């Protein structure tokens, strides 16, 4: 249920919108949020926290 | 249970992100590192193994203690 | 750095002796009298005899696959041949598995240039990896 | 209670009794777990979300 | 001895020391499966439950169950 | 005016001060080991007997600590 | 010569056959999105291409020989 | 009005006071081995069975002083 | 409103805290040598082995004080 | 919003804070004072050998108190 | 498919029964009156044997450090120790290089930022390798 | 027992420590290199933040408040 929702909240907000991606993208996303449970409070902030300049999508991208 | 959350989580990224030392010359560092670690693990399954039958018995022998105060015992003759 | 040395090789004498097997006591004396090295002449005989016995492989092979074709295998077959075949088919997946790893030289699916991950790719922290 | 029971000698002694036997596999299962997540997760070709960024728990949470 | 919490249990003696000296030992009649037995390994002649079934071969089963589980998916990934 | 602030950052620093509480949770069982030693050395026929009174009057002090770790984990994830 | 009480050799056969059916899998795969992105560069190419020749005929017309 | 404001450097303020959880668990560490040495001297027989006991002791003062520290970390790093 | 305030000068208070916890260090080293003192008087012939356990006391206290002398450095300089 | 703050003052109480660990460390050293008198009252003939013991466990409360006194003065001159 | 298999079983067959090794023969008539493996057979012996020659290989070792650092094989150094001694140096170095390979996980060495090979690592083909 | 005709042990000891050198040797170089990919992303972002306060600052201008 969480891995769905990740996948849901981080493309498109919608099911349809992630089943819009490949069987390979979503495979990668599902193994991104089990490295962030890895992490958990013991690694990295960069994986939820945007550095100041980064160019990647930000929190108002689908809004 | 709080306790053991937070010590297996620190153990999984300690295990999986930084193994990788054994093949490196800091292998020392990490192998005292998993050293503690299993020495805290194992600790810690004895003292919750321990203190649940312990607070058990605690518990019954507070409802026990609430029967004693108030028993009356008489003597045979 | 000489003490720990010392007590190391003084408790691989000690286990050393202990091992009652007749055979490997007599080997250990007589290379020990010759001077030679018992662990790498068990090594080249092994390797010798592998050698001798490939056709042997060969033989015994097409002589199991004659076995199982004509049904014998299957008119005994019992729990535990059901319990190795279970070994053999959990290998077979998991070597599969690890062929296909190598094959594509990669531990995920490579990104096709359509898709929107492709932007990871261009924001490697290091391009050489 | 621990009172009494088979009791392997050494490893090669697990296999001579089915419930160890077991126990040995589900043992093998546990630790070679471990090098599977290091493998896997430690990837080369392993690539963050970009979208990590768009969402995370700790706003949901919060 | 001991295997992680799990101790191997030993018998009690029963019989004095005189009465003890006096017991002839005759391994003849014991069974195969117990001769030179020693209390510190008494299963170290004890057969295998499945004859070529070592446990090395076992862990190494479970080692693969394991890779399958996490690995699967990188190979044969399904959608949402 | 009515102005309304939420500091978010103050959470960390309840979370310290329940720490505190374990000062007295650690000493205490401390003192409980020590008069256990000086016991034991007074009439040592009772060690047996003497060591599970101690261990009882562990979890009893040790439960106290509980009870304010359990305040640090609730303000720290909160 | 009696029946054979074991299987190792056809298992190893096996074996090595499974693992080079994997490897051909996975070459197959990367063969595949190897394919694919050189088609992906030979667009981005002609693209820069078509754009070159765009900004080369407004510049031209801004000539207005 | 309604005001969010974050103040990161508390952290360190938190992690200082959970610090504090260990004077009292190194006290009480000192505790147990001075009346170690009283024993000892008063029953000298009993300087193994004692001395395990010592090393209970410090084992579970220790391990408060563990929990403090995870939090003294932990907040130090969050 | 979201608003982000860095302050520079709480990486010194909370240096501050940590170094409180070696008051509960140092008295823990005087309280063994209170008593080992005491224990030699008692039976002067175990001035070895009473020694020796001090100094093993002393040291484990001494553990608890560097761990926590260790958060005093770290925020310190960060 | 991100703002940063610097307040100059507040490497005085950082200062001050370190100075508290002086206290265990200054009673731990009385401890020691005073149970040596007791020693040699009990045993005055090991006069000498306690009072070498007595001045060991100063030097070693000693040094926490340096630590704690480093501490203080890097933030006060920082 | 059926008489390529014939004609590989017949070699095999010949080439076993051309091999005039007495204890070889011996153990090919055994396991194949028994039905078991020899090859397989000859490979758990071999791993017991080495698995009970671990600490006989650790106080060779010693006494072989041992016999070097006491200066006693230098005074019979010949020709053939100075060959041995080359293979050995030319082993190391090869083993020092494929080391340095795996160890940075590339064969060639990896690209700086500031170096203006960069921009090959940008105009990469398929950035997912 | 003779002195050792051969000295096998310690060459593959020696093997062993020549690899495990090599492998030191090119984890030092990565991580290094990686370090330096590190502080250059960094710097990147840096020029990033700096060109869009420029940016911004123009656009203020502009709206001369
Ligand atoms: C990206 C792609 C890149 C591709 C690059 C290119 C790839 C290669 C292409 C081809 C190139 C040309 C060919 C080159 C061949 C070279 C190899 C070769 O021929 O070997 C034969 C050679 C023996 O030949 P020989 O002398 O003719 O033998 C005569 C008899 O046959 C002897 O018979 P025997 O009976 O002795 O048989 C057993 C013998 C033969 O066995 C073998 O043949 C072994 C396998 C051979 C191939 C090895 C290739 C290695 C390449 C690099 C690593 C790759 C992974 C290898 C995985 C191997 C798994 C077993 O076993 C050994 O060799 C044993 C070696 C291990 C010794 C372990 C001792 C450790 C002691 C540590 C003590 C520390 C104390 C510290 C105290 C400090 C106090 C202050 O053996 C070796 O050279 C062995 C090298 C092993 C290196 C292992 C390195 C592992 C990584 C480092 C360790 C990290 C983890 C642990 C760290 C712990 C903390 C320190
Ligand atoms: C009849 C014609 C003759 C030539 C005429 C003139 C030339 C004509 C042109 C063509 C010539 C072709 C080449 C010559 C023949 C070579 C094969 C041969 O005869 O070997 C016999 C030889 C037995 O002769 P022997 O003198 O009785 O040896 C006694 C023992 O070897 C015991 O020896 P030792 O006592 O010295 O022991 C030394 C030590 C040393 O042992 C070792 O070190 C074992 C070797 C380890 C691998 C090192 C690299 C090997 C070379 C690969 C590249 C070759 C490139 C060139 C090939 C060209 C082929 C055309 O051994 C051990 O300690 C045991 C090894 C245990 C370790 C096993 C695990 C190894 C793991 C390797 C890890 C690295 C993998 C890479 C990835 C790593 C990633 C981290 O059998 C073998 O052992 C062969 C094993 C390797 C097979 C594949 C080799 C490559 C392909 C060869 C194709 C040849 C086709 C011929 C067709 C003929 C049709 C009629
Ligand atoms: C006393 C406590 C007991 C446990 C208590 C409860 C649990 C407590 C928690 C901790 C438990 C620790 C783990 C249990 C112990 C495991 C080791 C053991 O006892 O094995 C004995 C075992 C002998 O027992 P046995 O029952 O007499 O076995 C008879 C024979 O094995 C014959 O067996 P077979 O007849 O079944 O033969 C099957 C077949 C099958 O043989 C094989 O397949 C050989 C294995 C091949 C490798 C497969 C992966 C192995 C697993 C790696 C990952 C392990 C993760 C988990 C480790 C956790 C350790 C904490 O064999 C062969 O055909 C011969 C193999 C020839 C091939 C050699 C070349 C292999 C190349 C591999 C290529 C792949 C490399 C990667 C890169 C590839 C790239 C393209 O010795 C070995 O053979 C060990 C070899 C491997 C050593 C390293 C293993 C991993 C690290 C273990 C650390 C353990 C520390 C213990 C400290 C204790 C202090 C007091
Ligand atoms: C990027 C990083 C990614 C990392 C991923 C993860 C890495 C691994 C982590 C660990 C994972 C969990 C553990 C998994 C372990 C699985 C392996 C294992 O345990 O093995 C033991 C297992 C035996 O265990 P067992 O059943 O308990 O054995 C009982 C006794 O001990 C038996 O004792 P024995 O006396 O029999 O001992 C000898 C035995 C044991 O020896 C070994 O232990 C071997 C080494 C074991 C490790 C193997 C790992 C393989 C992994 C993939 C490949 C990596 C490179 C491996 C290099 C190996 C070099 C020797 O030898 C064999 O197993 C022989 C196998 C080869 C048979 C060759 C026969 C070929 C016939 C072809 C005929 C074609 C005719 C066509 C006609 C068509 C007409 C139309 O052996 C195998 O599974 C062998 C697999 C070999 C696969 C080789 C694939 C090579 C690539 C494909 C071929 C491409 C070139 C040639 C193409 C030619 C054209 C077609
Ligand atoms: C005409 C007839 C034609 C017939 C054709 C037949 C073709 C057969 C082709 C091969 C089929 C293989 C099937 C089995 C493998 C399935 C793999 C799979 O689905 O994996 C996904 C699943 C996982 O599904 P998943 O992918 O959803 O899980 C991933 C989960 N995360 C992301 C969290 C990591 O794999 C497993 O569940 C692996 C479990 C182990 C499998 C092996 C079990 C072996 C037995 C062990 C127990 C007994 C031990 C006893 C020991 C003691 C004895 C005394
Ligand atoms: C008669 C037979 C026997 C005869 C023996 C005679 C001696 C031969 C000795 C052979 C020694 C090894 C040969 C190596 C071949 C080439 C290896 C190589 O570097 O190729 C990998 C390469 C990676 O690069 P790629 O991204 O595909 O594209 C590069 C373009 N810039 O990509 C490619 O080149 C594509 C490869 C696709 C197919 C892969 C096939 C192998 C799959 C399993 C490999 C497992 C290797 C494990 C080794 C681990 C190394 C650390
Ligand atoms: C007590 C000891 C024994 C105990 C045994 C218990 C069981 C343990 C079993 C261990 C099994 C293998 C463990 C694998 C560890 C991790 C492997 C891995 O994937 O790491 C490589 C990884 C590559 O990724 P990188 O580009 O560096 O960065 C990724 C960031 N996105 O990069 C890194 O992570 C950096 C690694 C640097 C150091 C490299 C050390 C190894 C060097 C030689 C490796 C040779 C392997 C050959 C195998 C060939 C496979 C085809």
């Amino acid at each position: 249920d969480h891995v769905e929702k990740a996948m849901i909240m981080r493309w498109g907000g919608t099911l349809e919108d992630v089943r819009k991606l490949s069987a390979k993208d979503q495979l990668r996303v599902r193994c991104f949020t089990d490295i962030e449970k890895l992490y958990s409070a013991y690694g990295p902030k960069d994986t939820y926290l945007q550095p100041p300049g980064d160019t990647l999508p930000g929190k108002d991208f689908y809004r | 249970h709080f306790l053991l959350l937070m010590f297996f989580d620190f153990f999984y990224f300690i295990f999986v992100f930084f193994f990788y030392g054994v093949f490196c010359y800091w292998f020392i560092l990490f192998i005292f590192v998993f050293c503690f670690c299993l020495l805290f693990y194992v600790f810690l399954y004895l003292l919750d193994l321990f203190a649940a039958i312990l607070q058990l018995f605690i518990f019954c022998n507070m409802i026990l203690q609430l029967i004693m105060d108030f028993l009356l015992f008489l003597l045979f003759v | 750095l000489c003490n720990a040395a010392s007590k190391v090789q003084a408790r691989s004498a000690k286990k050393l002796a202990a091992l009652t097997d007749a055979g490997i006591q007599k080997t250990i004396s007589e290379h020990n009298a010759n001077g030679t090295d018992a662990a790498v002449s068990s090594t080249k005989r092994y390797l010798a005899e592998q050698r001798q016995l490939f056709h042997y492989r060969v033989v015994r092979f097409f002589d199991e696959c004659h076995y199982i074709i004509s049904g014998e295998y299957f008119a005994q077959y019992t729990k535990v041949n059901l319990i190795w075949d279970l070994r053999f088919l959990t290998k077979l997946v998991v070597l599969f598995l690890i062929g296909t790893v190598l094959g594509r030289q990669s531990i995920f699916p490579p990104i096709d240039p359509d898709s929107p991950l492709v932007e990871a790719l261009v924001t490697k922290v290091n391009p050489n990896y | 209670m621990l009172l009494g029971g088979f009791v392997p000698r050494r490893f090669s002694q697990f296999n001579r009794d089915p419930c160890w036997m077991f126990f040995i596999f589900s043992v093998g299962f546990w630790l070679g777990e471990y090098p599977a997540m290091m493998i896997k997760y430690n990837a080369r070709d392993l690539v963050y979300d970009p979208h990590r960024y768009v969402w995370s728990h700790h706003d949901d949470h919060h | 001895y001991n295997m992680l919490v799990f101790r191997d249990p030993k018998r009690r003696p029963q019989l004095s020391e005189e009465e003890r000296a006096k017991v002839v030992v005759n391994q003849a009649e014991w069974p195969e499966e117990f001769k030179d037995f020693d209390p510190d390994d008494p299963y170290k002649n004890s057969p295998e439950i499945i004859k070529g079934m070592s446990s090395w071969n076992l862990f190494l089963w479970g080692v693969e169950c394991a890779f399958i589980y996490q690995f699967y998916e990188l190979v044969f990934p399904k959608s949402i | 005016s009515t102005v309304a602030i939420s500091v978010q950052g103050l959470h960390y620093v309840g979370t310290g001060l329940a720490a505190i509480a374990l000062a007295g949770v650690g000493l205490g069982i401390g003192t409980i080991f020590g008069n256990l030693l000086v016991a034991c050395a007074r009439q040592p026929n009772l060690t047996k007997m003497l060591f599970n009174y101690a261990i009882l009057g562990f979890a009893l002090t040790e439960a106290i600590g509980l009870f304010a770790l359990m305040l640090a984990f609730l303000m720290l994830f909160s | 010569k009696a029946a054979p009480k074991t299987l190792h050799q056809v298992r190893n056969v096996a074996y090595f056959f499974a693992a080079w059916l994997g490897v051909q899998k996975g070459y197959i795969e990367k063969s595949a999105n190897d394919r694919l992105w050189v088609e992906h560069q030979r667009k981005v190419r002609q693209q820069n291409v078509e754009r070159q020749q765009a900004l080369d005929s407004i510049k031209l017309m801004q000539q207005g020989v």
